[PDB]
RNA sequence: CUUGACUGCGAGACUGACACGUCGAGCAGGGAGGAAACUCGGGCUUAGUGAACCGGUGGUACCGUGUGGAAGGGCCAUCG
RNA sequence: GUAGGGGAGCGUUCAGUCCGCGGAGAAGCCAUACCGGAAGGAGUGGUGGAGCCGACUGAAGUGCGGAUGCCGGCAUGAGUAACGAUAAAAGAAGUGAGAAUCUUCUUCGCCGUAAGGACAAGGGUUCCUGGGGAAGGGUCGUCCGCCCAGGGAAAGUCGG
RNA sequence: GCGAGAGCUAACUUCCGUAGCCGAGAGGGAAACAACCCAGACCAUCAGCUAAGGUCCCUAAAUGAUCGCUCAGUGGUUAA
RNA sequence: AACCGAACCUGGAGAUAGCUAGUUCUCCCCGAAAUGUAUUGAGGUACAGCCUCGGAUGUUGACCAUGUCCUGUAGAGCAC
RNA sequence: GGUCAAGAUAGUAAGGGUCCACGGUGGAUGCCCUGGCGCUGGAGCCGAUGAAGGACGCGAUUACCUGCGAAAAGCCCCGACGAGCUGGAGAUACGCUUUGACUCGGGGAUGUCCGAAUGGGGAAACCCACCUCGUAAGAGGUAUCCGCAAGGAUGGGAACUCAGGGAACUGAAACAUCUCAGUACCUGAAGGAGAAGAAAGAGAAUUCGAUUCCGUUAGUAGCGGCGAGCGAACCCGGAUCAGCCCAAUCAAGCCGAAGUGGCUGGAAAGCUACACCUCAGAAGGUGAGAGUCCUGUAGGCGAACGAGAGGUCGUUGUUCGUGAAACGAUGACUGAAUCCGCGCGGACCACCGCGCAAGGCUAAAUACUCCCAGUGACCGAUAGCGCAUAGUACCGUGAGGGAAAGGUGAAAAGAACCCCGGGAGGGGAGUGAAAGAGAACCUGAAACCGUGGACUUACAAGCAGUCAUGGCACCUUAUGCGUGUUAUGGCGUGCCUAUUGAAGCAUGAGCCGGCGACUUAGACCUGACGUGCGAGCUUAAGUUGAAAAACGGAGGCGGAGC
């Protein structure tokens, strides 16, 4: 918001020549290159996208820090019920663990813990699986996720 | 995300600057000319390793000279007369020889005008 | 964060300017003209203020889109394709798929085993050496 | 005596930043002069020239907006 | 080695992750003879008082001496020019923390179809009283058209 | 510089041909001096040889040698 | 309404600007051009010419000798 | 030793210089948030029942702001909360409140004067009337246009929508058709959307079936001083689906798990030792960083009121520039058939196809963002809105233009009292962890001004450097490769720009600090590098999911050229 108006004579003054205080070498003036709202989100191709994914749990696998796991066992929603699940199952605490499943309650008592991230059904990604240390499949997806 | 200059410029101009210190007047404590009179320094600099070699050489000889003429010898025939007899001395090494030891000195001599005759 | 792209899959761009680095002064610009300044223009076709080429050559014909053939090669149907054949949703399934045109067939390389074949027109040497090979080629009505 | 001051082409060079420009063997149709070998696609040579665009005219039956026609364009020639 | 092309890097914010520091003191600031081929980088000490370094990766409002560039602060000219009509001042006395400048007295000087008096237009509390003294007053002020408070303006007949 | 025109066989002139340098070239020499002469600087050295150019003092290096010349400061700027 | 050969304010509007300024961190490698022709063109632009990077080739380049052909200047000469 | 003589050298600095120390100025830098920015999503009209916007008022004290309107920081009833309250304002006094205050939610009553203003006038916020009731006080009425009446209209609203009117710069490297562009601007009407809409259609399959919007077709077909440049549609894939009548659950709120001891510290959240809840480890506040201290979160509960025809001339529209110019569209003139009839299919005719003009309404997908909420590889005081708030100060007759502004401390415990001074300012004391935080209060750079100290300078020619050496001084990356400073010698034509050529007496520049210039976009073009698939490769709109991504083959690229 600066007038367009001139400011003053081109020439005369004594002063340099200017024609507005909207210009980015004024202080108060506009940015010469800022940044405009944009868009970085492009489409990468599937394959690769599915290469990708695979190649997560690969390296997971090779760990070994891939755990498949069936029917779990969490009592009714409880998060120390989980605590107990997961310690019997060498999960100390020293790690940070994603778990994936489609079952509400387990993923219900989980979550509240500090070192544990909790993924629905095909959530799944590679960022998400590769922040962590642990991977909990689960299994049942796992069947269905080769065919 | 905007990235000012925070903190950069002025570390670079102190550092011009710390360079400068023992400039007269502004040299020393504007950064600009400062940074200027240090470009100029910096032809001196680089000119003066080469030529401060040049200097030293032109003393000695002098030196050496000297030397060789309060014996009455001429400097040029002083040095052909070393060369001949294959006495193979720097110049620097002649210097100190005729500026710090007298009767070694006289003895180059008898040596080279030997070599002369 | 273990990972690490590619090297040279990600170049760092040209930032001129900034510096004796380093391209100083002027930008790649060159020394003053009307390629050093800044505006939108010239554009790509402007020769001199002149005449141009393309303004000097002679135009020919008119323009005229027509009806344009999709090529169906014999060296394809043929080796090894084993005849899964060709009726009219199968040529598809297999490759050569486009739409909105007519389908051609034509003589590529080479003839042996008999096929029927399903197009909208072909070459004569097409139908000529489908036929003493064995296998007939179908025209629609 | 004649109409080669010719159609369909062009191996290969000269020459120009490009566009141009120049020379040209040889093949076909089909002719001229010669008894004939042969020569002729203008003038001993080097100047006598104007790119595109839009339009005139003679041929041509390539496109022609549901189809068949016709207006109109396109092609070769050609004039301003 | 100039325009230009190419190559390897330094530093800055923000972002993800890893490491990890921090009231027995972070970033920032300050000094420094150490380190690196250069952008640069550490060691120690002084400051500061609550946040921050290193590594890899990502994205930029990412690096300044210039543009009679923009905003801001402070220099030079310099204790220089000037203090705004050449109508003019002197003493006493008073006051006061402080007086050539304020108050009183006595004179002196200058306007007197004006430099006196009364309306209009405009201004807006500048009027009166009592107080004040940072700044405003081209010096100084104890004073003021300045600052604070409280008062003051009255229409059947003037003007609408 | 050499080769020409133009110009007054003027110009730190103008327009072409040609070599080199400056341009974009630091270093030594020519007092000073883009261009001339020597010479192309990756960095360090209180090391040695040379180029052009120099060796009375300022100023590194023979007040060198031998046979002459000039006596005019010619040297240290022009002609019939 | 203190600058009128067309007032002032805001807007089109970041008008256009073949023009002038300005263009910021470091090191390493190579490294120009200011010529030609064409331009309502002459301090601008197109294409060549020259630079660089990459991929191809693989001595094709360079200098110098030998061989061979082309030339009408220097000089000279007076045959037109 | 004394006199004379000849010679050589020293110190003193009026002021300056370099360095060091210590301050002042000033407000960079770092940290911070009470303020912004964008995106997404929500929500969308107000007004004769007097609006938007104001004027004047209302206070124990009231200038500004807020709230209100002579019933005037407020009055009535209902609902919530349950102990404080008496606005920003922090200040004294008066007092109110468990008979339920204050605050929050919801309705009503009052609501001066101006403003469409509307009794008449008027230089807005002021002047002057008339009528009915009333005892007066007071109350109500007195505009224009449609209508019999009832009732409707006028005015306002950033963008968004349609309509009447409609630029130029500029691009064409000049310009006139052309382009900018039906853009800017002006006017109108209206809504929370609006427009548009129910085929005298698109079209070429005798296919499709209201409109709008997205992708795509496609820079294709075409347009064009056939120059610059302009540029569809059909198909196909989506979003949302609709066609009827006439003329003969959210808005107050409540409930809501779990920790202590020792240590550092001014202060505990940090450290440490054991300990617990988690459908709750989102977040903020607490003297530094708190799952378990407070507010909260997950989860649950939750209200009386509340909310959901043809023609000819002149022209023009779409790719439509007189082109062979169809078709629509009107300004002028003229003017037919009604079913064996009528209108189209790009001059024009036949044929073959599609269509029922001259009568109206219509939600949904779409646009926008004043306002509200959430988010952020957005900004944190020259940034971000012009504003950490102000359209104020200030400038202008006016239209209009238009600023800078931030920080004590955890907590005001805001420094009683003593000393110099009229005061200002300061020194103590006291508080504080720290006054190395004192209200010109976070850090506090540089320019610039000073005090003090080191070595230095009064025979000297200088781009202020650089090299070499000697003198003095100093010893925390420091007794050597030294650090500071100097004397003397050698050497040395500021930087940038522009140029054939710059120290140039050519340009720019007072100084330092900050701001300050090669970027973004498209699903465009063309190369280099890399990656995934590979004779194949890929999706776009969108759909669903969403602390992620998956689907989606319409389309596009290769596949054959001439
Ligand atoms: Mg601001
Ligand atoms: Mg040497
Ligand atoms: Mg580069
Ligand atoms: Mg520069
Ligand atoms: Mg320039
Ligand atoms: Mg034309
Ligand atoms: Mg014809
Ligand atoms: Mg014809
Ligand atoms: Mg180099
Ligand atoms: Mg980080
Ligand atoms: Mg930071
Ligand atoms: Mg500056
Ligand atoms: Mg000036
Ligand atoms: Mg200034
Ligand atoms: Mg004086
Ligand atoms: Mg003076
Ligand atoms: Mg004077
Ligand atoms: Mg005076
Ligand atoms: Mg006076
Ligand atoms: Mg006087
Ligand atoms: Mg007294
Ligand atoms: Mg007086
Ligand atoms: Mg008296
Ligand atoms: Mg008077
Ligand atoms: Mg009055
Ligand atoms: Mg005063
Ligand atoms: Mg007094
Ligand atoms: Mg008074
Ligand atoms: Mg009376
Ligand atoms: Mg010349
Ligand atoms: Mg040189
Ligand atoms: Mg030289
Ligand atoms: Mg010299
Ligand atoms: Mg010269
Ligand atoms: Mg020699
Ligand atoms: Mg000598
Ligand atoms: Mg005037
Ligand atoms: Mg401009
Ligand atoms: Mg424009
Ligand atoms: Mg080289
Ligand atoms: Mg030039
Ligand atoms: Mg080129
Ligand atoms: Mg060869
Ligand atoms: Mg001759
Ligand atoms: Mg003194
Ligand atoms: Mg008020
Ligand atoms: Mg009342
Ligand atoms: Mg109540
Ligand atoms: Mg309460
Ligand atoms: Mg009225
Ligand atoms: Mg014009
Ligand atoms: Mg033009
Ligand atoms: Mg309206
Ligand atoms: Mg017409
Ligand atoms: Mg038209
Ligand atoms: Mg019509
Ligand atoms: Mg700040
Ligand atoms: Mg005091
Ligand atoms: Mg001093
Ligand atoms: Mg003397
Ligand atoms: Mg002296
Ligand atoms: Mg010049
Ligand atoms: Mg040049
Ligand atoms: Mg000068
Ligand atoms: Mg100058
Ligand atoms: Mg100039
Ligand atoms: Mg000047
Ligand atoms: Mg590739």
């Amino acid at each position: 918001s600066k007038t367009g108006r001139k400011m003053y004579g081109q020439k005369g003054t004594g002063n340099a020549r200017h024609g507005d205080r909207s210009v980015p070498t004024f202080v108060g003036g506009g940015v010469a290159f800022g940044p405009k709202p944009r868009s970085y989100d492009y489409t990468l191709p599937r394959q690769v996208r599915q290469l990708g994914l695979a190649m997560a749990i690969a390296s997971r696998q090779e760990g070994g820090k891939l755990v498949a796991v069936d029917g779990f066992d969490i009592a009714d929603a409880k998060t120390k019920n989980f605590i107990s699940w997961a310690k019997q199952n060498g999960l100390d605490g020293t790690e940070k663990v994603l778990l994936v499943t489609d079952d509400e309650n387990t993923r219900r008592a989980a979550r509240n813990v500090s070192w544990v991230s909790v993924l629905p059904v095909a959530g799944v990604n590679v960022y998400d699986i590769l922040r962590h240390d642990r991977l909990v499949i689960d299994a049942a997806a796992l069947e269905i996720v080769e065919e | 995300p905007r990235a000012k200059t925070g903190i950069v410029r002025r570390r670079r101009h102190k550092k011009v600057l710390k360079r400068a210190k023992g400039f007269w007047g502004s040299r020393s404590k504007q950064y600009r000319n400062a940074f200027q009179t240090l470009l100029n320094a910096a032809t001196y600099e680089y000119r003066d390793r080469r030529n401060k070699k040049r200097d030293f050489r032109r003393l000695w000889i002098q030196r050496i000279n000297a030397g060789a003429r309060l014996h009455g010898m001429n400097y040029s025939t002083f040095i052909n007369g070393l060369k001949r007899a294959n006495i193979d001395l720097n110049r620097k090494v002649l210097a100190d020889i005729a500026a710090r030891e007298p009767e070694a000195f006289k003895a180059l001599v008898d040596a080279s005008r030997n070599a002369r005759q | 964060h273990d990972l690490k792209p590619t090297p040279g899959s990600r170049k760092d761009r040209k930032r001129v300017g900034r510096g004796p680095g380093g391209t100083d002064k002027t930008a790649g610009r060159g020394h003053k003209g009307q390629k050093s300044r800044s505006g939108a223009g010239k554009g790509a076709f402007f020769e001199g203020g002149r005449s141009r080429l393309i303004a000097r050559l002679p135009k020919r014909g008119f323009n005229n889109v027509g009806t344009t053939y999709e090529v169906v090669k014999l060296s394809q149907l043929q080796d090894l394709e084993d005849t899964t054949f060709d009726r009219d949703t199968l040529e598809a399934y297999r490759l050569v798929r486009r739409k909105n045109r007519p389908v051609k067939l034509l003589a590529s390389g080479e003839i042996s085993r008999a096929v029927t074949v399903h197009v909208d027109a072909a070459s004569a040497a097409a139908i000529k050496a489908v036929e003493a090979a064995g296998g007939r080629v179908v025209l629609p009505e």
